[PDB]
């Protein structure tokens, strides 16, 4: 008999430990396991496939609408749309991005804004997409916004653009859930000429906007989403 | 050390470590170089 | 690591920023195509986002509960809650089935914990220790019908005894039929025009039956057993779309009817920050 | 002056030329292939017609209007009945099969639109009666004709709102499963090559679906002044690699 | 190591003890720089003043309490203690808050140790052993609203079930955001004019909550939590002038007003002794 | 099963002990230290700095 | 005495664990084995053995 | 080891699936001596059949 | 590691690994050749 | 032996034996030799 001595925390359930326990199956044989494509290793790793953002969250009710950003012919100096950059709430929020982020407590790293234009083959435009780092407020016109991170993206045959929002942070992590000393700017975009369509057209033209991670990111500190919950428990 | 005999009763399994988002994010058919024109 | 390298002006006929979504890739574009950067290192590895971290820590799956009663008088065991069963099944509280169904098929052994509080709601005496017996009851066995029938002599099945209060920890082998567990089927179990749709004809994995193998006392005992469950070895394939919409069964993907817009809508503009 | 956008598919007795693609897409970047050994259960040699299964099938077209919610179709059941393809899985009890699906629309440079062509492994579609109603078996084999999300609920068929995939997840996040955009100014087809994906060697091909193609309007059709508001959408998808096990008397299925 | 070397007399032009202190030095002047010493040494080496000992015992920080009733009718639970959290913070109890002051950036993985008693104040019969679950609640994360929520399910969140009068203990990492967690905060979470000063809003650790697992018996029984903490691996930078005065806030400097004189005035002259 | 017996002290918490205990957050990464200036290692090494003394107590 | 932590689980009993036990009969010499034809190791070996089917179970 | 081996089509004068049932013996006839069969392996030993494991719990 | 003395006290055998049908399966004296015609 | 796998979760960390009290003691630019004169 080998003299012990237990500490305190015997006993203890604690979810998250690790360690060995003895098989309720002892000798059993699992099914050989095939070859399947799609494995996946990290959440890093899908966090880097874009997603749709509903920038357009004007409606009343979930619509495939909220998915489209519009823009109107011959509008010249004005603002497209403008978001905080709360990736944990608002528009980001059921993004791919937006529903991982909320597993995690913190996050830091850059993210991937694009935009892809679909009008019409024969028309044209200019568009300016400007981040605004911590500490200025919203812009409030080009002028206030071009002072900041921003591409003039000029429609073409190429039809997305990618903007990164580069990690300006002098803290190196900040909360997904919105907390304002650890805020992350803002993104607007407005007419840097003017959207101009071809004849025999008319009417608004859309962008789709994505959003995916840099591969810069990380993510850490494992919590409950408030995506989701339950009052009873389901059954069959 | 394992203590038991049986594989299902180790602990946790370690970090893959193996990362490749390649198969999502750019699964096309013909190589696309960043820098290079998307549609030639 | 370098998370960002140096980068300084670039006036080229090269523009990595410029792509075709169309295609369906996500080009990997970084801070420094587009504006001038300094070096940065990573410093991180990614360790904490690993798929095994991520499902591999204990979360509640069922609550249950049994009472030790005299079963003197009693028609139906399983009715008075002299022993109960549970139909095994993984997807019935759904915090860790949202995290599951991030994937298609997803393979791991599991570790179970048991923990078994006991109740005494009508005002009491003396509490005599009770030991709680969990047996597994696989698919094609006699199912119990008392709480003390030969069934639970469980001399080929698996049984664990504990006592309330305590708690009981073992691990189970991945025992599924295929090569990985289908988060989501989309098939029946034979060509039939009226056979159910879904994976619950798929996860036959057979329930685990609980009791208390105390005779009884003069006071009455409510025992409430609460299962979690922990995946080690974690395998997964073909990431999904997460849930948006509650959930209203176990093993289909019905949402319910008028339901709340799900996308937060603005205070404000398009244009609003 | 080969280009992204120019491309020939030549699969058994028939070929696709398309002069405006955007790419391709390899499902998880996996190429079909036929089953090997080491993966094998059965034990029964199988069957791999090659040439007269594995060429392109054309279903019926659909007609985009600025109404338009999106269509989707369930492999192998839009398959069911073409040609040979068809008859051998009807007859044998198992089969395995990756596919080149195709879509096509085209029209002119005054059009606006932009379909999203996606592949999902394993859709398992909800009731819309909610609760634990299940979706009958017809409703969820339409066959050639695929589901029309803009029809109305049936009974004992599946929930049609779009922003939802039929299964409580958001539209915006279709695009983490392989998938291409039709976008009228860039784009005039899409192409997805599918590997097998199962959990088990080889299936039945009648009570299991492995993938739904789904055809979505995302930025609605807007035609020039005074055309006609609509354009046609057409399928076309060829089995590949396709191997059939288990052959005998011929299954029955409802409906 | 001498503590002391042997010194005679000294006539010299080299006069150690003659200094300037408006430099800002404390020149390192010795015994042996002004009297006739001898050798002695120093049988010693200052292991109990390293900081990781000074800040590395287990030091009360919290004490609350919850209590196990019928829940029946109960509008509030967390109002009815039905279960109550904390939100975490370390500076709340003063004897560790002091000693942690005396720096102003500090840096340490923690372990905690929870101890639960339980009290019956109301003349009792049998009690039936409560298992406590604590469970760490960080920042956006969906709090819990009654005893038995979802939220407790804790599919993701660390918890540990524990019984009544034991103890759990279980340690973690330093989960400050930046590279050390200020003790002082000369700052604001950004420039409005009414938003709050200090390091509150630094220090959004979130919070922790502790509910019991059991229903009720009969009887009613108060269950009071105290949590110990341990800074292990401690590293500590820019020492500052302990504090005087009482505390009044948890993250604010502020001072009581009408305090008392901190320094003993003298029975007697400056004369004295 | 490897046989023991459980001294006398078995189950106490004395604050003072210094033992290992299961991480709570299994994987974390904590922030990188960065440079700061002024790090103490021992108390002994700040009482060395002089302070003034109230030596006119009187008041 | 050296330190130790119980986990959960502790005290169970668990029907298909295996682990060793004190012998009640310290020293006890069983009896030799003898050869005896027909030893069985795995229930594969018989079930390969074939035995008749009541296939007419209209009775 | 292999579960079945790949064996193709038979016109023999060598029929292993004729047999005597009287003689006692259970010929290991096998699903390749009267099918065509492909390779399959075993993946599987047959530990958990042993009689240590069906009379030890 | 065997923490007892006596035999009896050590946990489970390990498997025999041994497996031979034939005594069950084929006891016929004289060996029959599958193939072979069974009565010749 | 650590039984755990997370840093975090080893004991206490041993004597800096570091200790340097000039940073404190003497932070003057130039450097000042005891018993020769402070102000020169
Ligand atoms: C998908 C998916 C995955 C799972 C979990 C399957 C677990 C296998 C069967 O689970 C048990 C549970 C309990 C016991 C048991 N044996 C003795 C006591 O409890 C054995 C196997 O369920 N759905
Ligand atoms: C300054 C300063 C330093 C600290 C301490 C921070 C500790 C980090 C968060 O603390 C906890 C507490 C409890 C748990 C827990 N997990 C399961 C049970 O308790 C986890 C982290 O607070 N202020």
């Amino acid at each position: 008999g080998l003299p012990t001595t237990t500490l305190p925390g015997s006993g203890q359930f604690l979810t998250t430990d690790d360690r060995q326990s003895p098989s309720a199956l002892p000798n059993y044989e699992p099914t050989p396991r095939i070859h399947i494509p799609g494995k996946v290793h990290n959440l890093l790793e899908i966090i880097q496939v874009d997603t749709l953002i509903p920038m357009n969250n004007t409606h009343t009710k979930d619509e495939v609408n909220s998915y489209l950003i519009p823009l109107n012919a011959n509008r010249q100096n004005e603002q497209v749309f403008g978001t905080n950059l709360f990736i944990g709430d608002g528009v980001f929020k059921t993004t791919l991005l937006g529903e991982i982020v909320q597993y995690y407590t913190h996050w830091s790293g850059s993210l991937r804004f694009s935009l892809m234009y679909t009008g019409p083959a024969l028309s044209s435009a200019k568009l300016i997409l400007a981040y605004t780092p911590p500490g200025a407020r919203g812009p409030q016109d080009r002028r206030e916004a071009m002072l900041g991170t921003h591409v003039v993206w000029d429609i073409g045959l190429q039809s997305t653009i990618v903007m990164t929002i580069p990690w300006t942070s002098g803290v190196q992590f900040r909360y997904t859930d919105p907390d304002t000393y650890t805020s992350a700017g803002f993104l607007s975009c407005w007419y840097q000429t003017s959207l101009i369509l071809p004849p025999e057209t008319t009417g608004q033209v859309y962008l789709l906007s994505f959003i995916s991670a840099c591969p810069d990111f990380k993510l850490r500190l494992m919590k409950d989403t408030q995506t989701i919950s339950q009052t009873v428990a389901l059954t069959e | 050390i394992n203590y038991y005999k049986d594989a299902a009763s180790t602990s946790s399994a370690g970090q893959s470590l193996s990362m490749d988002p390649s198969k999502f994010t750019e699964p096309v058919k013909d190589l696309m170089l960043k820098g290079a024109p998307a549609l030639n | 690591t370098v998370a960002s390298i140096s980068s300084g002006p670039k006036h080229t006929q090269k523009v990595p920023i410029l792509t075709a979504n169309e295609t369906g890739a996500t080009m990997p574009v970084l801070p420094s195509d587009s504006i001038e950067t300094r070096t940065t290192y990573m410093h991180f590895n990614g360790s904490e986002t690993d798929v095994e971290c991520f499902l591999g820590r204990a979360a509640c799956v069922h609550v249950t509960e049994i009472q030790n009663k005299d079963a003197t008088g009693i028609d139906n065991h399983r009715e008075a809650k002299l022993f109960n069963d549970w139909k095994i099944s993984l997807s019935s509280l759904v915090q860790l089935r949202k995290k599951l169904e991030l994937f298609t098929y997803v393979r791991f052994d599991s570790e179970y914990t048991i923990l078994a509080t006991a109740s005494q709601p009508d005002s009491a005496n003396y509490s005599s220790n009770l030991v709680v017996q969990a047996m597994y009851v696989p698919p094609g066995a006699p199912n119990p019908k008392e709480w003390d029938d030969y069934t639970w002599q469980s001399a080929s099945n698996p049984s664990v005894f504990f006592k309330v209060g305590d708690t009981s920890r073992f691990s189970v082998p991945y025992v599924g039929l295929a090569s990985a567990y289908n988060c989501f089927y989309d098939g029946y179990s034979h060509d039939d025009a009226e056979t159910q749709y879904g994976i619950t004809v798929l996860n036959h994995m057979g329930s685990m039956a609980f009791r208390i193998v105390n005779e009884h006392d003069e006071h009455k005992t409510l025992v409430k057993i609460r299962v979690y469950h922990r995946a080690k070895h974690v395998e997964a394939w073909i990431p999904r779309a997460p849930r948006a919409l509650p959930y209203t069964s176990i093993g289909r993907t019905n949402y319910p009817k008028n339901t709340e817009p799900v996308i937060k809508k603005r205070k404000g503009d398009i244009k609003s920050y | 002056g080969y280009s992204d956008r120019v491309q020939q598919i030549t699969l058994g007795n028939s070929t696709i030329t398309t002069q405006e693609a955007a790419n391709a897409v390899v499902c998880y970047a996996e190429w079909p292939e036929y089953l090997p050994d080491v993966d094998a259960s059965d034990v029964n040699k199988t069957s791999k017609p090659d040439t007269s299964v594995c060429r392109f099938y054309t279903l019926d077209s659909k007609t985009w209007t600025t109404g338009s919610k999106g269509w989707c179709w369930k492999l192998p059941d839009a398959l069911k009945d073409m040609g040979v393809f068809g008859q051998n899985m009807f007859f044998h009890s198992l089969g395995r099969s990756g596919y080149t699906v195709h879509v096509q629309c085209n029209a002119t440079k005054f059009h606006s639109g932009c379909l999203l062509v996606v592949v999902i492994p394993e859709h398992q579609l909800a009731s819309h009666e909610g609760g634990n109603v299940s979706v009958k078996y017809t409703f969820t084999h339409p066959g050639e004709r695929g589901i029309d999300l803009s029809s109305a609920n049936e009974v004992g068929g599946p929930v049609k709102d779009v922003l939802y995939n039929m299964n409580g997840t958001l539209l915006g996040n279709l695009l983490i499963f392989p998938h291409q955009f039709i976008n009228l100014r860039t784009n005039n087809t899409a192409t997805i090559v599918i590997p097998y994906i199962n959990s088990v060697p080889i299936d039945s091909m009648t009570r299991h679906n492995n993938v739904s193609l789904m055809v979505i309007p995302i930025a609605p059709l807007t035609v020039p002044t005074g055309a006609t508001p609509s354009l046609p959408i057409t399928v076309t998808i060829a089995p590949m690699c396709t191997e059939f096990s288990g052959i005998r008397s011929k299954s029955i299925v409802p409906q």
